[PDB]
């Protein structure tokens, strides 16, 4: 059948995937030990998209976990699910990263690529018919960037026929911590736009704003933020595993979503988010779900598209519904702002209907869109790169690694070409 | 794995290492016997010690630090002290002669016959250690003996091992207090010898430590005891990264890279805000806002350079204990908004964050308080070069009158060293203003 | 004894100006003496060991027979002044097989004797202040065909005028020697 | 054991490198103009040795002079023989795996080896003959390494090599004419 394989790269990718897999195991009711307790037939027979059976009825995750700092995955192991994660799957690294993109891009990976490729191709043989793979990391994440570049590069040629989903968290515009971070991000995004097909966009500042908005809980964990985001990605993956008349294929989505090859970046949206009073101060109807769903407040991805226009939008809606509600909702929103979209393509809304509702609540939905809301981001990165490349700060490290400024020139040039493309298409 | 090796060079370094290693054994709850209670922490050397101690199957921790001395009184005293069973006999490397503060004496006379010895020690530890991310050197610029010794050993470790990080720590010359007027001489010798190999140098000053002590520690008659406790608290905060885990884990290599923009100048400065008396903590409150404001307050730095005379390039905040990221980002955003703060236009981002869950515990017989949120704040700014201007207008007059250089000519060195070093330092100042200007 | 120390460099075991230099040197005095008296040529204090019989009186290392020496260096040099008398010395070592063996350098010796546990060598030399040089591996290789590994003890007999015994890995030249090693009259 | 104390005393100038989780090394004094006779089997005793960090030196240096020192093993072979069978009798899975790897590299290293090894099988083989079949992530299958050793051996060994290996090993098969 048709399956996908997970990759957790970088110190974020690891912890992200920890949250992800524990959540999925909860949803399908596998004990942390690994002995599933029969609750849901359909989930039992659909689980084979991601899990592989181990003797006694044990369903091993098909995720490849990579990093260089032992403590990260060791802490994850100390978590309540490393026992279901396999010692075979764990690959360790012979370096402290230094958060150096060039180091993680030319020297350290030079001797790991072989082994990691062999492990993932063993996994590919383990699976039978793939759609592709998905990855989780950060664009600014040094190890994740420096390695994901090479690994995705290779996987592209060995399998030019499969979808390489990229789920890289986007850092704060107002703080970057790392000062060479814009350099690393631009480096990454060059080959990112060059290879990738799907790119996600998620931002910590937006998460904090939402926490203060509706979570209202004062002090969360970044793990609670991951709670939210892994809930979103679980929602987008609900389609493949579930019955109900919706079309699940990520390619079925992407063909609709991408008018042109230079369109890669996509902005999620998540359905009902509730606070202490609101659990009993709110009801569950498609109009209010859609209203909240299409709110710059409920927006969490990059930044407000209020400055721009929407190009493509696609949402999935989970629970027991009918067609007429979403029909009237899309017609409504279409009429309420026939302005804020583009003439170029009318009727840019794509929807899916999943029957099997989530555990804990009845009605849910997810939404992913392409609008002109990345221009601020990459204009910012342009001005940052120029501002610290006018005098070439911190350059001695990357020269010691053995790189040259022409790489930076061409990369920023490609980024500016994408700037012009996004600008021109909408205006 | 994740460990490093420390060198404690100097009479000056023995007190500080002694107090520090006391503190480490203390937070780890290490019995002065050399072994643990019935609790299970001993083995082959894989647990919180494993970076610092090497507790073999015999069950005895082996700290990964070499203490070198030339005046045997102090080293024999500590040899007769409490933790001597812990301390390996000849790891306490001792010499029987003294350099009389002279850099040339300690750099040519004694070092040659002892550098092979310390090399043997360090290689015979390097074999057994696993990851060895770097080296933690406790020294001083005006080394009453450590100056030339440290310079030569730094030369040799650089030439043989140009791959790993090197971390240097020194009590900086007091701008207005000096026991010796040849301290500028030998200190600038050390600096000019270091710059072309020195990886990351951090300085501290005792006067401001005194000032803090009677500012908010309520001590008017201080001792090396409190001095060492606080400097060791700083280094303990920095080593807690290796010790425990946290929200994010950062590294000395990250600090090296991201703290310095351009070569040569690799001399940032520390700052620890939450020092306060126990009763003051008992009837007052701590939070990220005020501690950030304090660590940004001009009179909260161990070096007396005015930030309104300086300009900010690099900063690094490390929290230890229980905090959240919301107030972190909010406070740093407020700082960036604050106009009195003056960063360079080069770096719209100029900071490095680190977070650790583990609460800072308390040493019995200390003088600190019971903290719940701690931070180390490491910054490089432009206000530094005034110190070197001070030192150069000090040095040039005493060199024109060349007072007591006859000692140096007797020990056999010449003036070309001073010749080169003066314009080397001058090149350093000129670097400083050309980077300060945009 | 002090194995932890570094065989690298030079090993002065006994050196005359030491205030109390006799710790690890068990003394067996019989019809003789130990004296500490200046010379005329070096006009510096040196050791004097004499006795009526030389087998009766002898110094040795280590002091504890229940302890070894533990030395790798195969080269030995002694600073002796000939006194026109009957002197000898002894060294015992452990080898490639792990069987013990002794070397017996005796000034009187009229012949050369090889016994399965000990070799003998005559000593004849000039007068005044002169020097001793020997290579453990050399002699063991030549006589027993085995391979020198380490030293375990050393004994010295009477009729001798003593400045310093020291050990070295190799045949050292005359210029790297320190000034106190650079003997002058 | 003896080699561990020999180096704990110290006569080998070997350097190193190291990082988070992996492997690398260096050295201080080159080997070719030092020795391949007075130190080769003494260092090989580290193979029979099993203790951090000494096994690092053993496992790697054993390869190292193998790549760097071809035309000298010729006379040292009987001295090499001993620690091999000592480690074989030591009877540890990990140790014998390391052996099998390094011995594989030994045989393939250079020429003349099997023909000179002619007198020297009846001591190394039979313990392996009984190790045949008690049992690719990191090359862990004892039996697979065993058959690899026999395969790499026999063809290079010569003509009656296989028949004597057979006399050791009643399962043993030809890799030549079957
Ligand atoms: N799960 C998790 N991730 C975080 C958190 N805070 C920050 N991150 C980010 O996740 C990013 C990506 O991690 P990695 O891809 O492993 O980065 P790296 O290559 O190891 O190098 P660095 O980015 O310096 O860590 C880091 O750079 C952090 O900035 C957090 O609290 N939880
Ligand atoms: N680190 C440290 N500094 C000290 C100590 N006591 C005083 N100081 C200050 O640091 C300097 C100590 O350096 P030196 O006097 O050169 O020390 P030394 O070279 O190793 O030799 P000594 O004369 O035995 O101290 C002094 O000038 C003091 O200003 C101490 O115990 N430790």
């Amino acid at each position: 059948m048709r399956e996908i394989v997970h990759l957790q790269a970088g110190q974020c990718g690891n912890q992200i995937g920890a949250k992800f897999w524990e959540v999925i195991s909860d949803e399908h009711g596998i004990d942390p030990t690994g002995t599933y307790h029969g609750d849901s037939d359909l989930q039992l027979e659909r689980i084979n998209v991601y899990y592989n059976e181990a003797t006694g009825g044990k369903y091993v995750p098909r995720a490849v976990l990579v990093d260089l700092e032992p403590g990260t995955m060791d802490s994850v192991r100390s978590g309540p699910f490393g026992q279901i994660f396999r010692p075979d799957n764990f690959v360790f690294g012979q370096s402290g990263a230094g958060n150096n993109w060039a180091k993680g891009h030319y020297t350290e990976g030079a001797e790991l690529v072989d082994s990691v490729l062999d492990v993932v191709r063993k996994e590919a043989e383990s699976c039978d018919c793939l759609q592709g793979f998905q990855l989780t990391h950060s664009l600014g994440g040094g190890t994740g960037s420096g390695m994901g570049t090479l690994l995705i590069s290779k996987i592209r040629e060995e399998y030019p026929d499969r979808i390489m989903n990229t789920f890289s968290v986007v850092p704060s515009p107002k703080v970057s911590d790392t000062v060479v971070e814009p350099y690393n991000a631009t480096l990454s995004v060059h080959q990112l736009v060059e290879n990738t097909d799907e790119t996600y966009c998620i931002d910590n500042e937006a998460l904090y704003d939402i926490c203060f908005r509706t979570l209202k809980l004062t002090t969360p964990t970044y793990g609670d933020l991951n709670h939210l985001v892994s809930a979103t990605m679980s929602g987008v993956t609900t389609c493949l595993r579930f019955p109900g008349q919706l079309n699940a294929d990520l390619r079925k989505l992407a063909v609709n979503m991408v008018p042109f090859p230079r369109l890669h970046f996509f902005m999620p949206g998540f359905a009902p988010l509730t606070s202490r009073g609101s659990q009993q101060y709110r009801a569950l109807t498609v109009p209010e779900l859609t209203q909240q769903m299409f709110d710059a407040k409920n927006m969490m991805a990059a930044c407000d598209p209020r400055h721009g226009r929407y190009l493509t939008v696609a949402a999935v809606f989970r629970g027991r519904m009918s067609m007429k509600e979403v029909d009237e909702q899309m017609l409504n929103v279409q009429n309420k702002n026939s302005s804020y979209f583009v003439e170029w393509i009318p009727n840019n809304v794509k929807t899916a209907v999943c029957d099997i509702p989530p555990r804990g609540l009845k009605m849910s939905a997810t939404f992913i869109g392409n609008s002109t809301a990345i221009q601020e981001l990459f204009k910012r990165i342009s001005e940052q790169f120029t501002a610290m490349f006018r005098r070439k700060a911190f350059l001695h490290w990357y020269t010691g690694e053995g790189m040259d400024e022409m790489e930076f020139t061409e990369a920023e040039s490609n980024m500016n070409d994408l700037v012009s493309e996004y600008q021109q298409y909408q205006d | 794995m994740r460990e490093c090796i420390s060198i404690h060079v100097g009479q000056a370094g023995v007190q500080i290492g002694n107090a520090c290693w006391e503190l480490y054994c203390l937070e780890h709850g290490i019995q002065p016997d050399g072994q643990m209670p019935s609790d299970k922490t001993i083995g082959g050397g894989d647990d919180s010690f494993n970076t610092f101690f090497s507790e073999t199957g015999a069950g005895k921790h082996v700290p990964r630090a070499v203490f070198v001395d030339l005046e045997p009184t102090v080293v024999d005293e500590v040899r007769t002290g409490t933790y001597r069973q812990l301390f390996h006999p000849e790891q306490l490397i001792t010499g029987k002669e003294d350099a009389a503060n002279n850099y040339a004496r300690g750099h040519y006379t004694i070092g040659k016959e002892i550098v092979d010895l310390v090399l043997d020690r360090i290689r015979k530890l390097a074999d057994l250690c696993t990851g060895l991310q770097g080296f933690l050197i406790f020294h001083s610029f005006g080394g009453g003996t450590g100056s030339g010794f440290a310079s030569l050993l730094m030369e040799r470790l650089s030439v043989d091992y140009g791959k790993k990080s090197k971390l240097e720590f020194a009590i900086y010359p007091a701008p207005q207090v000096s026991t010796a007027v040849v301290e500028p001489y030998n200190s600038i010798l050390t600096t000019h010898t270091t710059l072309e190999h020195s990886d990351c140098a951090f300085m501290v000053d005792n006067e401001a430590i005194y000032d803090i002590c009677r500012r908010n520690l309520d001590i008017e008659r201080p001792t090396y005891t409190n001095l060492n406790r606080l400097i060791g608290q700083i280094v303990s905060s920095i080593t807690a990264s290796l010790r425990f885990d946290g929200a994010l884990n950062v590294d000395l290599t990250e600090f090296q890279t991201n703290l310095v923009p351009y070569p040569r100048i690799h001399f940032p400065l520390a700052t620890y805000a939450p020092v306060i008396s126990a009763e003051k903590a008992y009837h007052e409150q701590l939070s990220v806002a005020e501690i950030t404001n304090a660590c940004f307050e001009p009179a909260n730095q161990m070096v007396k350079c005015d930030p309104r005379h300086g300009k900010y390039m690099a900063c690094c905040m490390l929290y230890r204990g229980d905090v959240v990221p919301k107030d972190v980002n909010a406070a740093i955003a407020t700082i960036k908004t604050k106009r009195t703060i003056q960063f360079v236009d080069w770096c719209p981002t100029g900071f490095k964050v680190g977070i650790n869950y583990q609460p800072p515990t308390v040493v019995p017989g200390g003088d600190l308080a019971k903290v719940q949120r701690a931070v180390c704040m490491l910054s490089n700014t432009t206000a530094i070069a005034e110190a070197w201007a001070r030192l150069d207008h000090k040095f040039d007059l005493m060199y024109a009158k060349r007072a007591f250089v006859h000692w140096y000519v007797g020990e056999g060195m010449e003036e070309g060293e001073f010749s080169e070093a003066r314009e080397d330092l001058a090149a350093l100042e000129k670097d400083y203003e050309e980077v300060g200007v945009d | 004894m002090f194995k932890n120390t570094f065989q690298s460099g030079f090993l002065s075991i006994l050196y005359s100006i030491g205030s109390k230099p006799l710790q690890i040197w068990d003394k067996k005095v019989r019809n003789g003496h130990i004296k500490r008296i200046t010379d005329n040529d070096i006009q510096s204090l040196v050791l004097e060991i004499e006795g009526t019989n030389v087998s009766t009186t002898y110094i040795t290392c280590p002091a504890d027979p229940k302890k070894t020496l533990g030395i790798k260096l195969p080269f030995l040099v002694m600073i002796i002044k000939n006194l026109k008398k009957y002197f000898t010395f002894e060294v015992q070592v452990l080898d490639d097989k792990n069987v013990r063996r002794r070397f017996r350098a005796s000034n009187y010796q009229s012949t050369t004797r090889v016994k399965p546990f000990i070799c003998t060598m005559p000593m004849r030399l000039d007068d005044g202040w002169n020097q001793i040089q020997f290579n453990l591996s050399d002699f063991t290789r030549r006589a027993y065909g085995t391979n020198y590994i380490e030293t375990l003890r050393v004994q010295i007999h009477a009729n001798c005028r003593i400045r310093r015994v020291y050990f070295s890995d190799r045949l050292y030249s005359e210029d790297e020697l320190p000034a106190e090693f650079k003997l002058y009259l | 054991t003896t080699f561990r104390k020999c180096y704990e005393r110290g006569d080998f100038p070997i350097a190193l490198e190291h990082d988070s989780k992996g492997n690398k090394i260096a050295w201080k004094v080159e080997i070719e103009k030092l020795d391949y006779h007075h130190y080769l089997p003494l260092f090989f005793d580290g193979l029979s040795e099993m203790t951090f960090p000494y096994e690092f030196f053993a496992r790697r240096g054993i390869h190292d002079m193998l790549e760097h020192g071809g035309n000298k093993i010729l006379p040292v072979i009987p001295q090499l023989i001993i620690p091999i069978k000592n480690a074989l009798n030591l009877r540890n899975r990990q140790i014998i795996c390391v052996t099998l790897k390094v011995l594989q590299h030994l045989v393939v290293s250079s020429e003349m080896v099997g023909e000179a090894l002619l007198p020297y099988y009846r001591q190394i083989l039979p313990i392996l003959n009984i190790f045949k079949n008690m049992n690719q992530q990191k090359r862990e299958n004892i039996g697979d390494l065993i058959q690899e050793t026999l395969e790499a051996f026999e063809r290079y060994g010569g003509e009656d090599a296989f028949i004597n290996i057979k006399y050791m090993v009643p399962t043993y098969e030809s890799c030549l004419l079957n």
